[PDB]
């Protein structure tokens, strides 16, 4: 029936400062718009309902306004527990869309990440595989790039990144990158590089090692 | 205390069948219509239907019409969502939720995660990430496991400064792989003994893995 | 309690129908479509009776859900309020959930006991809320017809 459209989709802010979140109707509709708040890792809960009404046990700071197609939710100054993703809903008939939600994520100064390497483990090894390990530790923003070199050749389908939520005390994340390749094919090759391009750095940092 | 407690995770194959709950407490569960919403991974949230309990008189999305079945046992105030046929894109958290006349989910209960996959149980293998500034980085490889979750704590608990564990993630092989990693200061390792302790309940597996530089 | 099932038009024969869980609406229904109308237990209730004035509760069948009159942003308003199934219907109705059933020629009109002169009132247009108004005789809609419906 209605849709919703939340913007933006990520509001990057810091403790202290005023959040205004956007939720728009394709159309106008009699029920009661309600936000809810989804911390990481957590169920839902219910913040704000019929625009502007906080819910039990929500704090002052929250508020929310507008009428119409027109919605907006307000956090007067950030809490590091406010950090969180934001959803609006409305009910269209016996139909109950939500919106796609916008993520409220931590802006801090920019931290360059620590990177190290990880050779494979000769337990590993002798199982028939290599998995080279590739830490990027503590940065911010999360936007980086890993790319691997064995032997000064690019690599390319051969590798997964995984990639923290953002810390609860120093607002950084951490990645890994792992290269998995055959013990033989491991075995042909020498030096296993991980180079990192990160807005921290001034140049991409490469750290690497010599197999045995 | 008002609250709904769903039951536990589910590991499940295509084609099977597969019944969860959700129970009411704290209030007079027969007077309140309960919803149920899907969140698959990395997704928003999407309403699946609606039951109110007092007669079961059940409402669903358009969406979902058809392929799940909603009902209740107002007798132990309980709520059910159920498949007859489960999809590997039937893979999300479901959550139920109590609607109330201000026409919001007031209540919502913890989740349940269905993983659905042709993949069987199995406990991981566990690695070192070896240590080779003033600071060393070294951690546990945990790979090849099927389902989640697995936990990993490092010296029984007692080492929890500068530790990462990882978001696990699938492999094209149907099996999870993580590293959970930590930063100590180069100087201690030739004094410290650091162990990951990695716990894999659905397969009773627990393995403390001594990593040595 | 003395209670009677039944149906509700209004003087344009709009049958009502649940919207969502916690509010309804008014359409015009004929045929098979019918089957989609509110089915009420209207309860003979406790208050001020006169002749033509019968004080009554309007709940749904079967369900724990009752319309009731509050105030809501400052405004006369109607609910529909779910309640605790171990106590009701009941006799003595709380004043938010009573309603003077009233004659008016070979109508029915539906007051708030609460909130004086405000009726349960259907707009003219297609498939929009039943609600509480304040006026009767307005472009809006406060007479109605009962269907009894089999026990």
């Amino acid at each position: 029936e209605i849709v919703l459209t939340q913007s933006p989709a990520t509001l990057s802010l810091s403790p202290g400062e005023r959040a205004t979140l956007s939720c728009r109707a394709s159309q106008s509709v009699s029920s009661y718009l309600a936000w809810y708040q989804q911390k990481p890792g957590q169920a839902p809960r219910l913040l704000i309902y019929d625009a502007s009404n906080r819910a039990t046990g929500i704090p002052a700071r929250f508020s929310g306004s507008g009428s119409g197609t027109d919605f907006t939710l307000t956090i007067s100054s950030l809490e590091p527990e406010d950090f969180a993703v934001y959803y609006c809903q409305q009910r269209s008939n016996w139909m109950f869309p939500f919106g796609q939600g916008t993520k409220l994520e931590i802006k801090r100064t920019v931290a360059a990440p620590s990177v190290f390497i990880f050779p494979p483990s000769d337990e590993q090894l002798k199982s028939g595989t290599a998995s080279v390990v590739c830490l990027l530790n503590n940065f911010y923003p999360r936007e980086a790039k890993v790319q691997w070199k064995v032997d000064n050749a690019l690599q390319s389908g051969n590798s997964q990144e995984s990639v923290t939520e953002q810390d609860s005390k120093d607002s950084t994340y951490s990645l890994s990158s792992t290269l998995t390749l055959s013990k033989a094919d491991y075995e042909k090759h020498k030096v296993y590089a991980c180079e990192v391009t990160h807005q921290g750095l001034s140049s991409p940092v490469t750290k690497s090692f010599n197999r045995g | 205390e008002v609250q709904l407690v769903q039951s536990g995770a589910e590991v499940k194959k295509p084609g099977e069948s597969l019944k969860i709950s959700c129970k009411g407490s704290g209030y007079s569960f027969t007077s309140y219509w309960i919803g149920w919403v899907r969140q698959m991974p990395g997704k928003g949230l999407e309403w699946m239907g609606i039951i109110y309990p007092s007669d079961s008189d059940t409402r669903y999305s358009p969406s979902f019409q058809g392929q799940v079945t909603i009902s209740a046992d107002k007798s132990i105030s309980t709520a059910y969502l159920q498949w007859s046929s489960l999809k590997a894109s039937d893979t999300a958290m479901y959550y139920c939720a109590r609607y109330t006349n201000w026409d919001a989910f007031d209540i919502w209960g913890q989740g349940t995660m269905v993983t659905v996959s042709s993949a069987s149980t199995k406990g991981p293998s566990v690695f070192p990430l070896a240590p080779s500034g003033g600071t060393a980085a070294l951690g546990c490889l945990v790979k090849d496991y099927f389902p989640e979750p697995v936990t990993v704590s490092w010296n029984s608990g007692a080492l929890t400064s500068g530790v990462h564990t990882f978001p696990a993630v699938l492999q094209s092989s149907g099996l999870y792989s993580l590293s959970s990693v930590v930063t100590v200061p180069s100087s201690s390792l030739g004094t410290q003994t650091y162990i990951c302790n990695v716990n894999h309940k659905p397969s009773n597996t627990k393995v403390d893995k001594r990593v040595e530089p | 309690v003395r209670s009677l099932n039944c149906t509700l038009r209004d003087s344009q024969q709009k049958s009502l129908v649940m919207s969502g869980p916690y509010e309804l609406k008014a359409l015009h229904l004929q045929g098979q479509d019918m089957e989609q109308q509110v089915v009420f237990s209207m309860s003979f209730v406790q208050g001020e009776e006169s002749n033509d004035k019968i004080p009554v509760a309007l709940g749904l069948k079967e369900k724990n859900l009752y319309l009731s009159c509050v105030l809501k942003d400052d405004k006369p308003t109607l609910q529909l309020e779910s309640v605790d199934p171990k106590n009701y219907p009941k006799k003595k109705m709380e004043k938010r959930f009573v309603f003077n059933k009233i004659e008016i020629n070979n109508k029915l009109e539906f007051e708030s006991a609460q909130f004086p002169n405000w009726y349960i009132s259907t707009s003219q247009a297609e498939n929009m809320p039943v609600f509480l108004g304040g006026t009767k005789g307005g472009q809006d809609i406060t007479d109605f017809t009962m269907q009894f419906v089999s026990s």
